[PDB]
């Protein structure tokens, strides 16, 4: 449903962009935006971005500091 | 190790992180590597009973 | 049912249940321990803060009438008594709640740091209190002064 | 000994049989609990702001429609076309 | 009636945790005079009850505005924010939220010629908060459309594969413009939510019902 | 072994949580293992104390 | 081991209340009260009287990839005052 | 190019619907999950010392 | 078409304010460089102020451009 | 047998393994990899605008020409500035 | 006619007064960055002055914009 | 006729906004030089701030160009 | 013709924008001299930044000259 709705939205928006008055600059704006979506796949350091987002949350920034072994031992 | 567990996580199976390894961002310490080796050695419970 | 799955019950539900069980004289030892365990350990420690001091005073008089002493539950439901929760009440209801809470705290011999917000609620406005009720409040006030380790003053606006 | 009945709903081990269902929050369960517990007591200022902006923009649409209908009325009373036809 | 399962430590959970903690940190709670303990805990809880949820509101506005602003940069797509009614409705909504909070603090009472001048100076926040973000989104799309036409004209009147350096230069300029539009999308979402936090934090202040009676030692 | 079940279940539950937490632990396994902690956490989100 | 296969089991899933969002946006775009942009509410006798091409205005049917800016697909109502 | 839309109230109501859905989804679906992870980690990190001292005092194994 | 002629003249005279807002914005960003050079330990704080400052400064440009739109396409 | 599995694996092999910065040996002409990414970005834009313009042409552009034609249509029906005149000139050019 | 033409011309001339307002906002926020780099421990307090200074500068922009609509829509 | 003439006049008058953004960029890059002299150990970082400032200042510059191309061609 | 006459006036008004470019350029070069005087050891490096800043400010001048072209010969 998501892929077919995205394709139907892309086709409907490209159709309406074709019907529009400045149609060729619409279809070239699509190229100018797809170029940046291409270049973001090449530029962004996704491992460093992943670990930066891991540092954004305190639940993933540190290890769990909780129960220690010497307290809950049972001899 | 924590880096090996991150490599086996779903997040490093996703498309933008297929070829990445978590050791390259933060490598495990010498204590963490020797403790992973020690825990793999103690995963046999009979070996843990004999060692203790 | 309450004693079977006491961990599932929330504090507001237990306060309504204990109010009904206090209207009648119905109590077991196991039911009292399970309600106190559920309010103390199984529930959030700020759940008496969202309660309203009349419900907590009903629970305190319930445990005082049945003689069940649980100092952890007393330290939990003493948190709900403050200037805020007693200020939410009307004047007659605040007088009744202060008398019930002070009588229960004197019965248990337990004087927390938050008893003074009860005692102050009787001493900021002592016009509604009779002479024997003021003697009761002053008895609990002297007892709390001896337990907490100092003398009881009122704080003004500044 | 300390049996398993003391640990019944307090403390559990990691699952060996199957992974259970996720326990819902009370807000995920019902919209009534979200609406009466958090949406109205906490976010009624934001809802009043949205109500004010929709009311105000309805007022502005009313003013625009009144001005447009006035221009249309004097245009058809003057005998001229209110709208330019254009070229197709 | 069954909810979905969530992995702990997912990237959207971590991103939204950082974003929420940011917009919550914009309006910090005041330290009381007394030390915080069980005597002071209902005062702290009631102080949190009287404080408006500007962290949730600012996270809401940040997420919706950065989503629409980044929708403007996907292909075959314009931003909803570049519409006048959308962005200025969000702006008037934040201004009315701050005003409704401040009015409810003063007992629902509306507020020596300094008072109409300060009234106009405060009322212009409703215009400025929406017109800034809406104008920035509208200007960026309009600038790209005008710039794209000039770039299209260069290879339309100089051959498709006959003028390489000037077409390369003007497409470098257009590509740098779209990168600037990415930066402006992120920046204007952050700016809208920061000004939202300061406008509502003007009225977030309330009375701390502390202890009226105490044991002194 | 009078109380070894309670100590050992605390050790095992925290070892599983700490082993899997930021990496791949589902929320359902957490709410299974510690249901009362999830209940006390849900009380804060319910009563608008999620930033307490 | 790990819970990776457990999360790979569940497919793509929408945000939890997205149907309410799409329902609200669609109900705002179709329940307007005013007629559709370009069209005019005419009488039923006039609607049954005119043919299809005369009822369609040329401004509402622009050419898909127009060679000249302003080309319209249909030419409506040559019979006019 | 027109500045004003066909209805300002329709666009304002669209903005209100989108932002109110983001508010409900944030408060209902996102913030419970976020606070489950965050408050688990934060409760353990805040109670590690008191918890281990209390459990050390309860433990008769030493 | 003297009205449309004055519309073009009025919009071209209307965008003079972008000069003053650009001079001010360059002053503010040069001071951001200066303040980062004085005290870089709080530099990531200062950039935030700079963005906020740029924010409000940018608004004076947009109230210019809005008038241009109110001259051109109203 | 499945289509989306092969599509995912093929796009993975094209995204990660296939690299025309080393396959064509472009490290001699260009300095660094990021320079190649910038030039491939601008080259993508150039090829896209030329494919669009080249795709459907000859047409009267809605974008403002700077007084320059395509060198084959000095005043036919492509360089016309008035649009209705360009439309009727397009009609008498389409009848041919 | 010529009156509405002059309304467009005078509105474009009247919104030139936002140039110095943008320049002054830039100078003020640049000074805010410099003063926060100079003494960060009072930095939040300085931001208050900045907002206060902002609230007394953009009013001048209001006195331009109130004229502009008075030229346009009156 | 008159409209194309006023379009030339207005597109010329809209250009003078580029003067103030040139002055602002010059002030910002001069402050980059001063801050690089005062603290070279963070100098590369300051260049990044300059480029960031450049980007935002160029937006105002491009805004002026927008009106030129909204008057000259549109 | 009045079109070519207005092209002359519009090209003059577009040429006015070179003033602030020259002013910011002079401010940047004066700050180059001041930063070389405060710190000569890195001075050639500062000249690099100066040339960098110069080039970016020339972009604005380029844009202004572009507009003069689009008034004069288009
Ligand atoms: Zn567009």
């Amino acid at each position: 449903i998501a892929l077919f709705g995205a394709l139907s939205w892309i086709l409907y928006r490209a159709d309406g962009q074709s019907k529009a008055h400045e149609w060729i600059v619409d279809l070239n704006l699509n190229v100018l935006q797809a170029a940046w979506l291409i270049s973001f796949s090449s530029l962004i350091p996704f491992r460093a971005v992943y670990f930066a987002f891991r540092g954004m949350a305190p639940a993933t920034a540190s290890t769990l500091n909780g129960l220690k072994t010497f307290s809950s031992i049972s001899l | 190790t924590f880096a090996q567990r991150l490599n086996s996580s779903p997040a490093f199976s996703s498309f933008l992180l297929k070829r990445e390894k978590a050791e390259s961002e933060v490598p495990p310490s010498e204590l963490e590597l020797e403790a992973a080796q020690k825990a793999a050695e103690l995963e046999d419970p009979e070996v843990a009973l004999r060692t203790l | 049912n309450v004693s079977a799955n006491f961990t599932k019950f929330e504090t507001e539900q237990l306060l309504q249940i204990v109010a009904t069980f206090d209207a009648f004289n119905h109590s077991s030892v196991a039911f009292l321990d399970d309600v106190a365990d559920s309010i103390t350990y199984c529930n959030h420690y700020l759940a008496p803060v969202r309660a309203g001091a009349d419900e907590l005073a009903t629970l305190l008089t319930y445990y005082a009438k049945n003689g069940h002493e649980r100092a952890d539950l007393l330290a939990t439901v003493a948190r709900g008594f403050s200037e805020v929760s007693l200020g939410k009440l009307s004047a007659a209801q605040r007088k009744d709640t202060v008398l019930s809470a002070l009588k229960a705290f004197q019965t248990f011999g337990f004087y927390p740091e938050s008893i003074e917000a009860v005692i102050g609620a009787a001493l900021v406005s002592p016009a509604e209190y009779s002479a024997e009720e003021l003697k009761e409040v002053e008895a609990v006030k002297v007892a709390a002064e001896n337990a907490l380790g100092g003398e009881f003053v009122l704080i003004q606006e500044g | 000994v300390l049996g398993e009945v003391y640990l019944k709903d307090i403390l559990r081990t990691p699952p060996t049989g199957a992974i259970p269902a996720n326990v819902p929050h009370p807000f995920q369960t019902s919209f009534y609990t979200y609406a009466t517990k958090k949406l109205i007591p906490r976010h009624w200022y934001l809802l009043g702001g949205f109500t004010f902006t929709i009311t105000l923009y309805g007022i502005l649409d009313g003013l625009r429609d009144s001005g447009k209908k006035k221009a249309y009325d004097e245009a058809i009373h003057a005998g001229k076309t209110p709208y330019t036809a254009g070229g197709h | 009636s069954s909810v979905r399962d969530v992995k702990t430590g997912s990237l959207p959970t971590n991103f939204l945790t950082g974003v929420y903690r940011f917009w919550r940190s914009q309006n910090p709670a005041e330290k009381p005079h007394d030390p915080v303990n069980d005597r002071l805990l209902p005062a702290v809880v009631d102080a949190s009850d009287k404080r408006a949820s500007i962290g949730t509101w600012a996270t809401t506005f940040f997420c919706t505005i950065i989503s629409c602003n980044l929708l403007g940069l996907m292909p075959f797509n314009e931003a909803p924010t570049s519409g006048l009614g959308f962005a200025t409705g969000l702006g008037v909504s934040v201004w009315a939220t701050a005003t409704i909070l401040g009015l409810s603090k003063t007992g629902f009472k509306f507020p020596f010629i300094f008072v109409p001048l300060e009234t106009i100076s405060y009322t212009f926040r409703a215009v400025s908060l929406g017109v800034r973000l809406w104008v920035n989104m509208l200007a960026g799309h309009t600038l790209l459309h005008i710039l794209t036409g000039m770039a299209l004209a260069l290879p339309f009147s100089l051959g498709f594969f006959s003028m390489v350096p000037a077409t390369f230069g003007v497409c470098c300029l257009l590509s740098a413009l779209v990168g600037l539009e990415y930066l402006v999308a992120v920046l204007q979402s952050g700016v809208f939510s920061i000004l939202s936090t300061v406008y509502v934090g003007e009225f977030n202040h309330d009375k701390f019902i502390g202890p009226a009676a105490k044991i002194v030692k | 072994e009078e109380e070894e079940l309670w100590l050992l279940t605390l050790t095992q539950q925290f070892k599983h949580i700490q082993k899997h937490f930021g990496i791949d632990l589902p929320h359902s396994v957490v709410a299974h293992m510690d249901p009362l902690l999830i209940k006390k956490i849900d009380w804060e989100t319910t009563n608008a104390l999620e930033d307490f | 081991m790990s819970y990776s296969a457990y999360f790979a089991k569940a497919g793509f899933q929408f945000p939890a209340g997205l149907s309410a969002l799409v329902a609200g946006i669609v109900a705002l775009n179709v329940c307007t009260g005013r007629p559709t942009k370009g069209t005019k509410e005419i009488s039923n006798a006039e609607y049954n009287a005119t043919p299809i091409g005369y009822l369609q205005s040329p401004d509402q049917h622009p050419t898909a990839f127009p060679k000249v800016p302003g080309m319209k697909d249909v030419h409506g109502s040559p019979h006019h005052h | 190019m027109k500045l004003l839309p066909e209805s300002l109230q329709q666009e304002a109501a669209t903005a209100a619907v989108v932002a109110s859905w983001v508010l409900w989804h944030l408060d209902t679906q996102l913030l419970p999950t976020i606070m489950r992870e965050h408050k688990l980690h934060a409760c353990w990190a805040a109670a590690a010392k008191r918890y281990n001292e209390k459990l050390f005092k309860l433990n008769p194994s030493y | 078409s003297v009205l449309a002629a004055s519309k073009m003249v009025g919009a071209g005279c209307a965008t003079i304010a972008l000069a003053g807002v650009g001079a001010g914005l360059g002053v503010m960003f040069g001071s951001l460089i200066n303040g980062a050079a004085r005290n870089p330990n709080i530099a990531k704080q200062l950039v935030g102020y700079a963005l906020l400052g740029f924010a409000l400064t940018e608004s004076i440009a947009l109230f210019s451009l809005l008038v241009v739109f109110l001259i051109l396409f109203a | 047998m499945a289509v989306t599995s092969f599509l995912g694996k093929a796009f993975e092999k094209y995204f990660y393994d296939f690299s025309a910065y080393e396959q064509f040996g472009l490290n001699r002409f260009l300095s660094s990899k990021g320079q190649y990414v910038a030039l491939r970005h601008v080259g993508f834009v150039m090829v896209g605008v030329n494919v669009l313009l080249a795709a459907n042409f000859p047409f009267n552009p809605p974008f403002p020409t700077i007084g320059m034609c395509p060198a084959g249509w000095e005043g036919t029906w492509v360089c016309q500035a008035d649009k209705a005149k360009a439309l009727e000139m397009y009609k008498e050019w389409k009848k041919s």
